[PDB]
């Protein structure tokens, strides 16, 4: 649902969090493309606590 | 799978992701419900029952 970083929930503002057997990438929900998730990919808005299913994951800041 | 089958081919959706996905296409943001998905689960079978 939802990837954790730095204490702060990140959301993908259009596409799916998706992994394939060890990285984490975003991708559509009609197409498989997968893109290295970025700053620019998701927003973030709130903590890792009131969300459940959260992943702990590293994010890349361009 | 939610509204995938009826396209073609029907694929797998966990329900609470759903959800997220109804509701952006609302112009409701997604974290809206990851946040208090609980009320929305406790509140759907409510008045459901
Ligand atoms: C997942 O994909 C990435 C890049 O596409 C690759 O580096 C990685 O080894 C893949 N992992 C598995 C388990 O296939
Ligand atoms: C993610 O990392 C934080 C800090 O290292 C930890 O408190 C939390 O339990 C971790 N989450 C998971 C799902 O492992």
């Amino acid at each position: 649902p939802a990837i954790c970083h730095d204490g702060k929930a990140h959301f993908p503002r259009e596409g799916v969090f998706v992994s394939n057997g060890t990285h984490w990438f975003v991708t559509q929900r009609n197409f498989y493309e997968p893109q290295i998730i970025t700053t620019d990919n998701t927003f973030v808005s709130g903590n890792c606590d009131v969300v459940i299913g959260i992943v702990n994951n590293t994010v890349y800041d361009p | 799978s939610g509204w995938t089958f009826g396209a073609g081919a029907a694929l797998q959706i966990p329900f609470a992701m759903q959800m997220a996905y109804r509701f952006n296409g609302i112009g409701v943001t997604q974290n809206v419900l990851y946040e208090n998905q609980k009320l929305i689960a406790n509140q759907f079978n409510s008045a459901i029952g």
